[PDB]
RNA sequence: GAAGGUGCGCCGGCUAGGGUGAAGGAUUUACUCCGUAAGCUCUGGCUGGUCGAAGAUACCAGGCCGCUGCGACUGUUUAU
RNA sequence: AGUUGGUGGGGUAAAGGCCUACCAAGGCGACGAUCCGUAACUGGUCUGAGAGGAUGAUCAGUCACACUGGAACUGAGACAC
RNA sequence: AAGCGCGCGUAGGUGGUUCAGCAAGUUGGAUGUGAAAUCCCCGGGCUCAACCUGGGAACUGCAUCCAAAACUACUGAGCUAGAGUACGGUAGAGGGUGGUGGAAUUUCCUGUGUAGCGGUGAAAUGCGUAGAUAUAGGAAGGAACACCAGUGGCGAAGGCGACCACCUGGACUGAUACUGACACUGAGGUGCGAAAGCGUGGGGAGCAAACAGGAUUAGAUACCCUGGUAGUCCACGCCGUAAACGAUGUCGACUAGCCGUUGGGAUCCUUGAGAUCUUAGUGGCGCAGCUAACGCGAUAAGUCGACCGCCUGGGGAGUACGGC
RNA sequence: UUACCACGGAGUGAUUCAUGACUGGGGUGAAGUCGUAACAAGGUAGCCGUAGGGGAACCUGCGGCUGGAUC
């Protein structure tokens, strides 16, 4: 409703305690992108948008051995507390092993490369 | 939904922006306007319908949100609606 | 909890009141005693403790536990005064200082003398 | 009028408005309307000076406050 | 109710209701005005992993005060330990 | 210990999706400033240390300028997923105003008829020979609506049960048509809010605080019995509280299933008559998950997001004082 | 001599502190009197709001709840 963003990550989240192998959802710029940065990391299998004027966005999700790859993911950036890093504050999720995408201005990317880019942002959520 | 179909059909067609236009604002504030002066008779008479009186708030209240967004689009819209309707008391 | 609820409101602290409220921020103060008596501990305890009511310098009259074996305290005697209460006496919030003043060291102690103004031997 | 306080006479300088009102104009229809300079008349404002012990100067013209009993109140009554 | 603006004038080393004459009815306030209690402020100090909490000795910067209240004089500079 | 009794709604907070612009937020850099001392890092001098001191770091801030446009804010233009309107229909104790009905109670009148009726654990107060109770016929009056009736229905909550007529709100349901974020929440504020209670006027059958009498009891200002006033009923005002409870704020999204039930819709069954999906409610189990445990478990107390209200040991005390 | 103005004076309020015959509740007590109200179906289920009553816990009526036993 007031936070689609957060609608993500908690529809990726509520089907790996189900176990699910797929998710449907309406799609956006920010839905895709961070789509992009999971696929990329390799928490995500593959996303894809289906381009129709009420396009949705699929995810189809990796187990490893049966627990799911992503062991949580949690919202930073809520609507009601935006929260901005600068690059030397961004966080490390996990000791380094985890990601916090951030929302540079070089498009959506994780925390590791923003430090390579030297450019901070919008925490958005954090994956490990 | 005091007013009857033929109130209604009547008027829609002064305030519709063209044809077929049912959901413009100018129509739901025309529509609701003529439904709450319409319940102004029932309530004289009868002073204790609690119940009904709460859906006639929500119709003051469903006007003044509709009257308040007509507000941003279009200032003119506006203006014209309330001085055909006799609003903004 | 809610963040906006806390920026209008910010949570508050509260300051517990101190103790030792006749005192008034000072390690000690002096006052003379108006009345030396012996009163009854609570429930577990049975004893005759010595208290005595003291009128402190800054006008407060309470009254502080002598402790030791023995004192030679009566009215019209000049103490000072330390904080600490006893729990099994109620009403008693303040401790009165051996060795200092009128009120003399406890008689023949031996071990923790510091603590009740007992010269050395 | 709780209580309590300030000003107040007289003579100048400047100044704001009522009313009435020949003219003139209008309806130059008539016991008509608008309006009118001066003159009379009423109400102010801001300043300065001045006399006395005293300016609401005489006559005239509330004393006031606090607690409490009774009757709510205006009224009526033992003409004497 | 000089209260908040405007206009003329005065005044200051200097702008300004700083003061005054006149005109208008303005100005501040739940984003806490006004009032009450407390209090010199800061760099800093203590504690805390940090975020924070408590505090404003020594030293340093600013401020205010000089037995109480007020006032000016001189002087570049004071309303003057 | 803590969800306001419940709605609506002001300020505020937060807001679906697409394109373009801007650059306040946001990010990077530069410049000025952020006094010195102190904190910190590397050294130097007191025989070492405390101490002093060199340089650096820092002062997480502010101001200006330059770059960037992912997100927020703004601007402009759109879109239909949210929200809403137009149409047909469905169910309902939703609300208000008037009539009408049946059963029953009570009171009164009349007939029959004669020693009890009523009550209790048993009694007694009480009623009855002035003819009670019972029975039959008639009349008046008030209140509530048996069966239907159902973890059934409607309502924001409090609540709403006879029937009919009139006035009126909402919900559910199907497709098409239309607006195009018009939304959510909500401090103040405002409205509704059981029962009791209060005011004015009516009404008063049953019930029944108070009150009276009879029992019980050591006592019985009660439990029980016999009566019985306010009240309960109506209209217009006031109150504004409940264990006002699901002890669970509202809104939106997601997460195995199984068995009932209410109002719809679609398809097989067109079936005569069942079955399968779907929706809005209403219940019982239950995986996962949560929980201190009890338990919740698509009507979450699970995973989240927006907003609001509230809690900070027990008593004192939701009391005193002041305000409304 | 006028204007400004300190001291001082007058009246009338507000607020705060301390006391005050008497009076109300609250807490703590080594335990005294009267009952036994709640906890079991606590021997009339309890509790919430409200009203009336009573030495007292309490009782009674009206509505509500289960945070009630048996079934
Ligand atoms: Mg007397
Ligand atoms: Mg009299
Ligand atoms: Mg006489």
């Amino acid at each position: 409703m007031q936070d689609p963003l957060a609608d993500m990550l908690t529809r990726i989240r509520n089907a790996q305690m189900a176990e699910k192998t797929v998710v449907s959802m309406p799609s956006s710029k920010l839905k895709a992108a961070v789509a992009k940065v999971l696929k990329d990391e390799g928490y995500i299998a593959d996303f894809q948008i289906s381009s129709e004027v009420k396009p949705q966005l699929s995810i189809e999700l990796k187990y490893f051995e049966g627990k799911p790859v992503i062991e949580e993911v949690k919202r930073i950036s809520r609507p009601g507390l935006r929260q901005y890093k600068s690059v030397e504050q961004l966080p490390k999720v996990r000791g380094g092993l985890g990601v916090s995408i951030v929302s540079t201005n070089k498009g959506v990317m994780t925390d590791r490369a923003a430090r390579a880019a030297g450019v901070g942002g919008e925490v958005l959520c954090t994956v490990f | 939904m005091a007013l009857s179909v033929e109130e209604k059909a009547q008027i829609v067609n002064e305030y519709k922006q063209a044809e077929g236009d049912t959901g413009s604002p100018e129509v739901q504030v025309a529509l609701l306007s003529a439904n709450i002066n319409k319940l102004q008779d029932h309530f004289k008479a009868n002073g204790k319908d609690h119940h009904s009186r709460r859906g006639l708030i929500r119709m003051v209240n469903q006007r003044r949100k509709l009257l308040d967004y007509l507000k941003g689009k279009d200032v003119s819209r506006y203006t014209a609606l309330i001085g055909r309707l006799g609003l903004r008391r | 909890a809610t963040i906006n609820q806390l920026v209008r409101k910010p949570r508050k602290r509260m300051v517990d009141k101190s103790d030792v409220p006749a005192l008034q921020n000072c390690p000690q103060r002096r006052g003379v005693c108006t009345r030396v008596y012996t009163t009854t501990p609570k429930k577990p305890n049975s004893a005759l403790r010595k208290v005595c009511r003291v009128r402190l310098t800054n006008g407060f009259e309470v009254s502080s536990y002598i402790g030791g074996e023995g004192h030679n305290l009566q009215e019209h005697s000049v103490v000072l005064i330390r904080g600490g209460r006893v729990k099994d006496l109620p009403g008693v919030r303040y401790h009165t200082v051996r060795g200092s003043l009128d009120t003399s060291g406890v008689k023949d102690r031996k071990q923790g003398r510091s603590k009740y103004g007992a010269k050395r031997p």
